[PDB]
């Protein structure tokens, strides 16, 4: 039996554009097991048509998803994404920022 | 194209 | 260049809630083309990719077979597990597998994969001269002692030499406009303060495919490789991927650094500067 940590990252698809139509992704790698919880938020609130990929891994064994909806960013729109796995010890918060 | 059957098992 | 067909399979019990699930994904190079979820409601191979949509009714009810043969397989392999090793029927276990093929520039077999692995850990493996396996531990020496009986090394390679190097060849003539293609790295450089003694220099690789790719951060020339913050390369969503490299400068410091780019896309290998 083993434990691995998710890796979490939060980002556009295309470099942020005010106004402009993209996508909003939150892709988890390099955890095991491969029950994993996640949320993309928009200021705070969970958003409702999050679409996610097929779940596969890479050489190592370890488990990668990606998790992704359609959003018009705003100035002041804040976005997120939060992540829960067995290794964390309660549900990791990660923000959207359009530099990373 | 998938590998075929049957498997051996462990 | 060179290209792979890679499946890749996951199955996790689930005591006290059913039978275990099985998810089993196909993928050319970094393009997924194919799925097969246990869970699902079509209980069919399922296309993911547009070129293998062309596939006739008899590819999908063939592959659609074999992917639930193996599905049933792994289920009878996650209860033989679990007797090998006197585990509680109260625990979850995984159990995974990767098989497929390489070719070469010509699209001649290079080389060819089998192999699973029990709760994250190596169990068995094909060997690369296909002819024998590698054992992890006492369990799995008992699974090759009956594999060797059984002459599994050699029906698996007749697969991987004849069968999967026929199908990867087919699907890069098939899909030939996404497969045989490089997209190569729009590269960038950005600039963050953290105070007025340190600011972070970022170099972005951004649009590209295959998703292999290296990113470097120099000082003065020399190897930065334990003091820079290197994400995972990620999917865009697109068909391309995505990574960074950091480094910490110090006030003033900017101009020793250059950050360094390798990919296929890419004719010669990029020095960029701040």
């Amino acid at each position: 039996m083993i434990q691995r940590t998710p890796k979490i990252q939060v980002y556009s698809r295309h470099p942020a554009e005010n106004g402009k139509s993209n996508f909003l992704n939150c892709y988890v790698s390099g955890f095991h097991p491969s029950d994993i919880e996640v949320d993309l938020l928009k200021n705070g609130e969970r958003i409702e048509k999050v679409e996610h990929s097929d779940l596969s891994f890479s050489k190592d064994w370890s488990f990668y998803l990606l998790y992704y909806t359609e959003f018009t960013p705003t100035e002041k729109d804040e976005y997120a994404c939060r992540v829960n796995h067995v290794t964390l010890s309660q549900p990791k918060i990660v923000k959207w920022d359009r530099d990373m | 194209n998938y590998t075929p059957g049957p498997g051996i098992r462990f | 260049g060179s290209h792979s067909m890679r499946y890749f399979s996951t199955s996790v019990s689930r005591p006290g809630r059913g039978e275990p699930r099985f998810i089993a994904v196909g993928y050319v190079d970094d393009t997924q083309f194919v799925r097969f979820d246990s869970d699902a409601a079509s209980q069919r191979m399922e296309p993911r990719a547009p070129w293998i949509e062309q596939e006739g009714p008899e590819y999908w009810d063939e592959e659609t077979g074999k992917v639930k043969a193996h599905s049933q397989t792994d289920r009878e392999n996650l209860r033989i597990a679990l007797r090998y090793y006197n585990q509680s029927e109260a625990g979850s276990h995984t159990l995974q597998m990767m098989f497929g093929c390489d070719v070469g520039s010509d699209g001649r077999f290079l080389r060819g994969y089998h192999q699973y692995a029990y709760d994250g850990k190596d169990y068995i493996a094909l060997k690369e001269d296909l002819r024998s396996w590698t054992a992890a531990d006492m369990a799995a020496q008992i699974t090759k002692r009956k594999w060797e009986a059984a002459h599994v090394a050699e029906q698996q390679r007749a697969y991987l030499e004849g069968t999967c190097v026929d199908g990867l060849r087919r699907y890069l003539e098939n899909g030939k406009e996404t497969l045989q293609r490089t997209d190569p790295p729009k590269t960038h450089m950005t600039h963050h303060p953290i105070s007025d003694h340190e600011a972070t220099l970022r170099c972005w690789a951004l649009g590209f495919y295959p998703a292999e790719i290296t990113l470097t951060w120099q000082r003065d020339g020399e190897d930065q490789t334990q003091d820079t913050e290197l994400v995972e390369t990620r999917p865009a969503g697109d068909g391309t991927f995505q990574k960074w490299a950091a480094v910490v400068v110090p006030s003033g410091e900017e101009q020793r650094y250059t950050c360094h780019v390798q990919h296929e896309g890419l004719p010669k290998p990029l020095t960029l500067r701040w």
